[PDB]
């Protein structure tokens, strides 16, 4: 019923205002409560803030300083905008509904209750990498093949990640495989990506890769063939 | 944060003792977080659980105090492979900011699975910009550790291999991507290019050749 | 005729049920054939079985009507592989020329067994015939599936290779053979050919030159 | 006490009269049923027909217009007469002892019972072919050796399936071991047998190999050493 | 002497009986003695025991006449694998200075465990004396059988390897070494060796080249 | 508390007096029974001879004729005199201390009794050779290296067996393996000691590997670095 969806640039510059946005599919926006959380390599999950159903705010004060959640009701966004980005403001930003719960160990009278908030639905998660290095859309190469075979789409040299790949724009799904990045020396990703077909398939069933690099807006196809 | 691990074998319990032990009347909430995707929000009050989690996570409630808290994973399975989180109110600490530790739960006693390997040949585009590489694309395998080697004919090639740490798929099973960057004349002037894939005690090989 | 498989695991009791059931009274005939073998008549009536059977081997008597006729065989071995058919009789149809069906029974959780290669250079006799063949042969591998892949010095070679696919032996396990055959110039102008046997997870080389 | 010994050409030409024969060893024909059976590759067992103790004969309608099966009791032969062969006509034809039983289900009186055949002793097998092509006996080459030991002996460039092998004329009997034979894409088929023996018997045990291709009377011997 | 075999599973209980039976009262010692390597005494008395010896070593005791003097090993490791000696003494025959034959106790179920090879090129001092020889270290392997194989860039090489029989460590695994001697021109002028060491079913090879 | 060590030349010419030693650590000598015990390869072990804590000596028949056991109550030592020897002579000798048993079965006034030896605490061994050729000190060679990596030491050219391998003169101990040796067709051995140490420590934890050829009197040392 409901569903969140985060967004963001993906890339952004040492010092300078990140900032990225959730929609809510199905639901309300402005009768629940709404947490930012993000995950860096290494460093385990880290809350960030939430806002309220009144759109009141409350920072983790880790990074109080330069937190600012907002809100807008018209549709069912609620934005986040972090400013002074370092290198270890790099993470998946993830975007989930918080649920209140309220607590009761002694009498309500004299306030023995606390708070604490839950997040039972969550997003996908938006990669964010700051660098001063610039964009780069990739490059595709074909992988022709020659029981059953297998061919490949080659996509080389991209930054930063990620880079989503669907074969027949989306008809193809049965035994696609497409496989995890590589940081090359030069500082730019490669991936690969692979189907298994039958072989008598070769003839002449079109097989189409499909590439999209959202950080360069560098859609690009191709197609296999011996 | 510091990461716990934990190792239980494959259909045992799992006892995940939180890390934090609480002063007060507590509200714990169990996270389930396998990296590169989403958390999965096992248990929010101190044993009220979600709809779409089967019965066999379990948390302890707050009844009296001292019980410390734990999550209970009867039947663990390879799809319990995660990090879990322990996040802990209670009556007497102040907000709970911080998730906690992370407790690294590896399932022994999985089956060994041997790798996929499959093996490329420059393409021809590639070749056309004046540049080539062999990619060695290899799945499937279980455990997650495998050792690449490439070889120009016989004699062993170091130099431009890049390879990926392996990574769980859907199926729990690990894949690992190896790229072999090559001046297209040393791929015209050598005889053929292999790939050699050491997983657990055997090594598979696939080869290649300009033809 | 069409064949329908079985899989029954190693020591269990596994459970044939007939092809084709009865209108009438019954009289069934089991019979035991793997191909390249005369057959072995298990049960003639519906459950008198001959000498030379074991008691494991078992049919279902005809008492009362609407009891199906199944072969039941407790206590399967790798020896049990084979097509079961159920020549079916009954006082309401007519005359059973047909054997019926096949149930292909395999016997799972085998032990594992690797091969054993073994490789022969072209004779003298052959070369002398102004031909040179290199036979590469494999035996007493279990489960019945390998890849071979022959290899001039380091460069492969399959232009010229000729595979059996696999072959149950008296043992239980399984045999295949390769044969490449090239010009006896291509014998001497190279120095070694190699037969890469690859079984399971492991591979497994055999080479020869001509020295 | 009773065994059973097909005997066939092995070779047939299309549109030609195929025939075997079967010898019963130890009991009588006369007295018993006796079926003839093939199996094709690909398709199951099948019926050919049978005939009776007083020679009586019924076949399968499906090859009964074209099936004469035969019997000769001044010895224990019966034989086998199929003609208008073709290419599906090739398989194992074996030969096998015909039982009969009378399962009686009401009143004998009545007609109230069914006769079922069935086959208690069989034979080994006769491989026969349907091809225009023509027979060719093997070329047998010695694979001398070099724990243990192991020597082989090449058969190839034959046609048709199959031939024995056996080692020092039957003497030679343990660890020995004949591979399945090889249908090149010439269209003729190579075998290949190897004994495992002690490497100290290399001096000086004779090991001859021999081999015998029925279907071209070509029976040839070969020995081995280093 | 001769040496009598016994096979007893991991975990089970072995029951050594000793070579010569005693004709009167006796006193029976037991010996336990892995080649290279001091005998330890298990049991002194019929029965008696020394310290540093565990409760699961058991004699038989002399209480009637006619009881077969065995040792008994319950619970079997794979540590338990040694000779084992019946020093036997009886009032009938004389001065016993033979310790007996010898029964070798061998462990089965025990876990496969691969090889760790470790290759080295000739060193410098070595080539300076104008000397050169390959070192293949394997080692960490079960069940101790492995099989070598050297090749000059792609060609076999077979002259001038010495191999040794492997050798059980202190950890229960085993181990061996290869030797190839070579002149070192024959090491400048090919591009690079390699070693083989197939173990069980599978192969693994490391190789070398002078850069 | 009592502790046995052997010593002998290692390589005795044929027909010559054969000579070693043994030490008691802890313990006196002149109070209990001592044996020595030999092992030759595929032979089992035999029981050589003992003496009494009164300094009585009883030689085993295989060898009486010509071995000669004494004893040193100055100090705890007992040596063991074997001339003639021959090839079959060489073992590891063993040295251990003998208790004397009293199996009582009947009555012992009428000397119903017997007296069993048996050896509790016994030595290490001392490998002895015996050959005519002469000995020879090894010749060592570093194996520098290149999670963790693995040095060598290579010593070769020996004769006869053992030779003792310590890293860092005893210091480094964590990942020792030294391998066993390797007679080669020349007739001399040839040893390999390898160390796994982390990665880092190449520099510049130093590695120094000590040899030590006994039968020549000829120790060496040797360093290993990239």
């Amino acid at each position: 019923q409901v569903q969140l969806q985060e967004s963001g640039p993906g890339l952004v510059k040492p010092s300078e205002t990140l900032s990225l946005t959730c929609t809510v599919s199905g639901g309300s926006i402005s009768n629940y409560y709404w947490s930012w959380i993000r995950q860096s390599p290494g460093k385990g999950l880290e809350w960030i803030g939430y806002i309220s159903d009144s759109e009141s705010t409350n920072y983790n004060p880790s990074l109080k300083s330069r937190v600012i959640i907002s809100v807008d009701t018209s549709k069912n966004q609620l934005s986040l905008k972090l400013n002074s980005v370092t290198a270890a403001d790099s993470a998946i930003y993830y975007c989930a509904r918080a649920q209140q719960g309220k607590r009761i160990y002694g009498m309500v009278s004299f306030g023995e209750f606390f708070y604490y908030y839950y997040m039972d639905v969550w997003g996908k998660g938006t990669t964010v990498t700051v660098s001063s290095a610039s964009t780069k859309g990739p490059s595709v190469f074909p992988l022709a093949p020659s029981g059953t075979a297998a061919l490949g789409c080659l996509v080389k040299d991209y930054f930063p990640e990620p880079v989503t790949v669907s074969w027949n724009s989306g008809a193809l799904t049965s035994g696609v495989h497409t496989f995890p990045a590589v940081l090359q020396s030069s500082g730019l990703y490669s991936l690969s990506s692979v189907v298994t077909v039958p072989s008598s398939s070769l003839g002449t069933q079109t097989y189409i890769c499909n590439v999209n690099h959202k950080p360069s807006n560098t859609k690009v196809d191709k197609k296999v063939e011996p | 944060s510091y990461v716990r691990p934990l190792s239980v074998a494959l259909g045992e319990t799992a006892s995940i003792s939180c890390g934090r032990q609480a002063l007060g009347s507590r509200a714990v909430q169990w996270y389930q977080h396998r990296p590169g995707q989403a958390p999965i929000l096992l248990i929010y009050n101190n044993q009220d659980r979600p709809s779409g989690i089967p019965e066999r996570f379990s948390g302890t409630p707050d009844i009296n105090f001292g019980t410390r808290a734990t999550l209970t994973i009867s039947g663990v399975e390879a799809g319990d492979e995660a990090d879990y989180y322990c996040h802990m109110w209670d009556s007497r600490s102040g907000f709970s900011w911080s998730f906690g530790g992370a407790t690294r739960l590896t399932v022994l006693g999985q089956p060994k699975a041997a790798p996929s390997v499959t093996l490329f040949p420059p393409s021809s585009e590639e070749l056309q910009a004046n540049k080539a590489t062999l990619v060695c694309l290899i799945s499937d395998f279980y455990p997650g550790a495998v050792t690449v080697a490439w070889k120009a004919d016989s004699s062993p090639v170091k130099a431009g291999v890049e390879t990926t740490t392996p990574s769980k798929q859907s199926n729990n099973k690990y894949a690992a991507s190896s790229y072999l960057s090559l001046t297209p004349m040393q791929w015209k002037m050598h005889k053929s290019y292999s790939c050699q894939v050491t997983h657990e005690g055997s090594t598979v090989e696939k080869t290649v050749a300009p033809t």
